[PDB]
């Protein structure tokens, strides 16, 4: 039941002391279903901090201090473990590796584009997977539509242009019109679906009075021929 | 399949033209369609079906 | 911790960066065709393993390059404000 | 060839999602 | 002009006999001899 | 984990001899 967001809640709420989730066997050990080791860097690892910090006053009514503790024994021992391992991964570099540049070049641009879930090339009908496509279309307008209307930039290279405390700087707006460009195409997919529905079915619907070597076929030029026969009259 | 495309009436065509040139150089055998035709075993059955009609009629 | 690198990096440190992208990239594949949206654990800690091996060769062995290829730019949030002529009906 | 440009700059990551820039955070 | 769902495309889906046979008989109708 | 630039991943990324030797005999 999100033992590692009710502690966020609380804790952006300021009040992680009147209620500190009523740990017991009913209510620590039903939203866990010890504590499930939480994932972030410091985003669920600084809560259970001011949660150990608030619950050292009560320290007695909540009984899962001691599986809190024992995860913190863990984070102290992995990284420990760690740090004997990196200093031990230090000492195992060969002296002479000289590691080649364009495969780094390749493993720059690899590593950067598997970050941010886009396809990598190589270089080493059907309903079923239509809805795998627009499933991925409307992931992507569902994360633009996230972002902050006051997003700006900051290039490297105002600094020829002394900007006072107030001078409007004309580089501010080249990720907000980007950010826009992106959002809106994405909603009018179905209106250039319209129009080349509209401009395929108006120049192959045809397909025999421009295209040269097919008004110039035997079975064609016949076919022409054949329907614009005049009806014979009867005496 | 009981009509004709102007996708199947080229396509017959061109598979038409281009075997008559493949046996000029003979890179393809074309074999198999010609004795199964003749049948010369069936021809002898064809003559002797004629010849038993000659007796029968005689 | 490491578990792995200390024994590979006796050898080629490369090898393990480029047999673990394609893995990287396969497990992608299956995310993509499971109509699934977030990264498995399997291959978050896969992720961390690799940006690991690249950075002590840029530490350590110091690569002669290490190529810098930025946009120079970077998003900042910017400042908002209402109007100050008041509102009419 | 004309091709559609990625924008690595406005994508957020996926695998780690902590070292985002910091407009891109929330 | 404009590639909008040509990645996703991308991310979800990833003769010569004749030809001699063309060449020879061009080849035929330049000698007389064969 | 610096983004890198689009103009530079955009930069990175028998059957002769079956008819001849039946064009010489005939």
């Amino acid at each position: 039941l999100q033992e590692q967001s009710e502690l966020m809640s609380t804790v952006m709420n300021n009040t992680p002391t009147t209620v500190a989730a009523l740990a017991a066997v009913a209510a620590a050990s039903e939203t866990n279903g010890t504590i499930p080791k939480p994932r972030s860097s410091a985003q669920l690892e600084q809560l259970l901090y001011r949660y150990r910090a608030i619950q050292n006053h009560p320290k007695e009514n909540k009984l899962e201090i001691k599986a809190i503790e024992d995860t913190f024994r863990n984070i102290s021992r992995d990284q420990d473990i760690y740090e004997t391992k990196l200093d031990t991964l230090r000492k195992s570099i060969d002296k002479g590796f000289q590691y080649d540049e364009d495969l780094l070049n390749k493993h720059l641009v690899a590593l950067q584009l598997l970050e941010k879930d886009t396809d990598v090339p190589d270089y080493f009908g059907d309903p079923d997977t239509e809805i795998r496509i627009s499933a991925r279309i409307s992931n992507r307008i569902n994360e633009l539509e996230r972002l902050p209307a006051n997003l700006g930039t900051y290039s490297l290279d105002d600094c020829l242009e002394f900007i006072t405390k107030d001078d409007l700087s004309s580089r501010m707006d080249t990720f907000k019109i980007k950010a826009l460009v992106e959002l809106k195409s994405l909603k009018l997919l179905t209106k250039q679906k319209s129009i080349r529905q509209k401009l395929i079915n108006n120049v192959a619907s045809q397909a025999h009075h421009n295209i040269p070597y097919l008004r110039d076929s035997p079975f064609t030029a016949a076919a022409q021929r054949s329907v614009q026969i005049r009806s014979k009259v009867i005496v | 399949y009981n009509n004709v495309t102007l996708k199947n009436l080229t396509a017959f065509q061109l598979l038409s033209q281009r075997e008559n040139i493949c046996e000029l150089l003979n890179l393809v055998e074309s074999t198999e369609r010609h004795n199964s035709i003749i049948n010369p075993e069936r021809q002898r059955m064809s003559l002797e079906e004629m010849k038993k009609m000659l007796d029968a009629l005689k | 911790g490491d578990d792995e690198i200390e024994n590979f990096r006796n050898g080629t440190p490369d090898k393990l960066v480029s047999d673990s992208l394609l893995k990287l990239k396969r497990l992608r594949k299956e995310r993509i065709l499971n109509k699934v949206l977030k990264p498995t654990t399997e291959e978050r800690e896969l992720y961390f393993k690799v940006k690991r091996i690249l950075k002590e060769v840029i530490l350590a062995k110091k690569v002669s390059k290490v190529p810098i290829n930025n946009v120079r730019a970077f998003p900042v949030l910017q400042t908002n404000y209402n109007g100050s002529i008041p509102v009419v009906r | 060839k004309k091709e559609f440009p990625v924008n690595l700059t406005i994508k957020k990551n996926v695998y780690d999602s902590a070292q985002d820039f910091n407009a891109l955070q929330d | 002009s404009l590639p909008i769902e040509d990645n996703y495309i991308r991310e979800v889906v990833g003769s010569k006999l004749m030809e001699c046979v063309n060449d020879a008989v061009q080849t035929l109708l330049q000698g007389d001899d064969k």
